[PDB]
């Protein structure tokens, strides 16, 4: 095939070069299990049991018992497959533009199909990254415009039924009123028996700056990000707790255990971007290509992640 | 919409840590104390009468009788549970007793019930005693626990 | 005007030749507006010039955001363009 | 099957495929085993 | 919807080969070129087999196909996808020919598309080449071809 096929054979000669996401550290290793899936759904069921009323007390002679009921719930999982076109120039005619130093017509903006593929895929990944941690797909700064998305896809920052706080925007800058509210929320949190695992918080830049000032008069040897380590350190059984600075956030706090039995990562095996065998060709120098990736697989537990918003406005 | 089991899926697994207040959904079939010795039937269910006051509906007669929402006079029984791939009502006569959650009209412990027209109840013929106050599931889906006592004046 | 046959999609100016999307097929994406008083929702007229104005138009144009600014007097509109009225 | 492994001869597209993501899958446990937190 | 959802109680007889194509099940047009132009867009609502009309939200989500027609015509529905909520449409430059949702007409009448994208008699943009045929109480559908929109 590589024979026959110079893109394919070009490809998988710069596969090496492009890099890992950041999702990665966002997960434990045995938090992403792949399935084999490109679009539809994955649906499971949960059995849970509740108590009707008061117990029965066994005295002399009774026939009418207190009853325990249960119940079923089914948890489905949607996947979606998006795909992008991009042109670049004809493995035929690269030798009329292989310039001493660059290689593409600096004026029309064409490249070789192995720089363009790379260059494309990269641009791919971090629309995939920034769809796991915040949810949407969107390619505006205001972030308008959002891709209507299938439901039962939802993302780290949007998932519902999860302990959201919202900061007041008088007490935008006060860094005791911003731990006032990260310490209601982490109050509200219910990890159950699953308490005993690692933590994982990820804040925008700016809120990383304002958490090495010293603690508030001023401490000593106790700044705003040791507080908060301790504070997360309470709940989670003492055990190791991770904190990520993210571009992508802002003005935006997340705390999220680390446990696969509440959070778990399902995507697609193809979800990665990945080259379409079809290629547009004509008379000119010019041709088309197509690369395919699949969204979605997260699942989590309800009221296991804390979201606090700093209303800038 | 109104169906016992939501047909629209969950999309997040629920939290399994508190044991208070999870009985008080639609989907809790039966009755909240029930006894070895009750009497209970199936009929074919004409409409959705779950969890309302039934009475005996006749057609031409091709077909059997069947069993439909409502109360007044000709009230039969209450329906505690349905399955929807045969269609067939599980009904307790109003000779036998009941206690579970039932429809209510859209109310404190010992008021006194009867049931309407649509098969719901209705603050007052005394049909049954309420046991707690409304709560409501819907912009107009109200149940409350009763206890059904048959028929008195 | 009444006059548009196209319109004009890439330019290469060392052989001077400009590739155009005929109006008969429809097309979807940036063009110069004449001023930045354009919404989303609005209609969208050629002017004498080529520029996009907002609303008598001979085809239907609809923008899709709003007028952003380059340079002094660049405004790029994202614009789909879909036939002519009647 | 991976595209890591020189000894990899792709028949077909279909196998292109699988190698990539079976290199893409290599790559996520290379880089938690590097990973030290 | 397209495909009856109720399942059928007996097996087809597949033995005749003639009236076997006026069903709502068929998908896309009679006579169908490789250089047509196809788009997908958000659904809104079920605008299959009709008339369709751009509609903008408040700008936090996308643009979307709603049924619709007028001075407002955008393009023809001719398949959808339950699973993704897509319509398939071919914008109103190209032209098509197929089966339509029709206002419940013969053969060379001129046909516009209503507010909610039926055919209806008389700016034409389509002509009948058939009479109504009825699937269902209300539902009508016909053989149209349309060339864009002309006064």
């Amino acid at each position: 095939l590589f024979d026959e096929n110079y893109y394919a054979k070009a490809v998988a000669n710069i596969i090496g070069e492009v890099k890992d996401p950041i999702m990665y550290k966002w997960f434990s290793p045995d938090q992403i299990e792949d399935v084999d899936l490109q679009m539809g759904y994955q649906k499971t069921v949960k059995w849970d049991a509740f108590l009707n009323a008061n117990p029965t007390t066994i005295a002399n002679e009774v026939n009418t018992i207190s009853t325990i009921g249960f119940s079923s719930e089914v948890v489905r999982l949607n996947y979606l497959k998006l795909q992008y076109k991009f042109r670049h120039l004809k493995q035929t005619s690269e030798k009329f533009y292989t310039s001493d130093s660059y290689i593409g017509d600096i004026n029309n903006n064409l490249l070789p199909f192995a720089q363009a593929y790379k260059l494309a895929s990269s641009e791919i990944i971090k629309l995939i990254n920034h769809f796991v941690l915040t949810g949407t797909v969107s390619i505006q700064k205001d972030g308008k415009n959002q891709k209507r998305l299938l439901p039962n896809m939802y993302g780290l920052l949007n998932m519902p039924e999860q302990i959201k706080e919202e900061v007041a925007s008088g007490d935008k800058d006060k860094m005791d009123k911003i731990f006032e509210k990260i310490e209601a929320g982490l109050s509200k949190l219910e990890l159950g028996d699953e308490f005993s695992t690692p933590m994982m918080v990820i804040v925008d830049p700016a809120t990383s700056l304002k958490l090495v000032k010293p603690y508030a008069a001023a401490s000593s040897c106790e700044k705003w990000e040791d507080v908060l380590i301790q504070t997360i350190k309470a709940i989670n059984n003492r055990e190791d707790v991770y904190i990520e600075t993210s571009n992508l956030l802002k003005h935006k706090i997340l705390i999220y255990p680390l446990n696969s039995e509440l959070i778990k990562f399902k995507p697609s095996k193809y979800m990665l971007p990945t080259p379409n065998e079809q290629v547009d060709k004509d008379s000119t120098d010019v041709a088309h290509s197509y690369i395919d990736f699949v969204l979605g697989g997260l699942l989590a537990t309800r009221k296991t992640i804390l979201q606090v918003n700093i209303k800038q406005s | 919409a109104l169906m016992k089991n939501p047909q629209q899926d969950s999309g997040l697994l629920s939290n399994s840590i508190d044991f208070r207040d999870q009985n008080l959904i639609f989907s809790n079939s039966g009755g909240v104390c029930t006894s070895s010795k009750d009497k209970i039937e199936n009929y074919p269910a004409k409409g959705y009468p779950y969890k309302r006051g039934v009475k005996l509906s006749f057609g031409d007669g091709t077909t059997e009788l069947e069993v439909e929402a409502g109360g007044g006079d000709d009230l039969y029984g209450v329906c505690s549970d349905i399955d929807e791939f045969s269609g067939m009502a599980t009904v307790i006569p109003i000779t036998n007793n009941f206690t579970g959650y039932l429809t209510l009209k859209k109310v404190n412990p010992g008021d006194k019930l009867n049931f309407n027209q649509h098969g719901e109840l209705e603050k007052v013929s005394v049909n049954a005693i309420a046991l707690s106050k409304a709560h409501k599931l819907t912009e107009d889906l109200f149940i409350v626990l009763a206890s059904v006592f048959g028929n008195r004046a | 005007g009444e006059d548009l046959y196209g319109i004009c999609i890439d330019i290469d100016e060392f052989s001077k030749t400009a590739t155009i999307v005929p109006i008969t097929n429809n097309f979807e994406g940036y063009l110069v507006a004449k001023d930045s008083t354009v919404k989303v929702k609005d209609k969208l007229i050629f002017n004498k010039d080529g520029a996009l104005e907002k609303v008598k138009a001979t085809i239907n144009a609809t923008a899709l955001t709003d007028a952003k600014q380059i340079s002094n007097e660049v405004y790029l509109v994202k614009v789909a363009v879909f036939g002519n009225k009647a | 099957a991976s595209l890591l492994d020189s000894n990899f001869v792709p028949i077909n597209f279909t196998e292109f495929v699988q190698a990539i993501s079976n290199t893409y899958k290599q790559r996520r446990i290379q880089f938690y085993e590097n990973l030290k937190r």
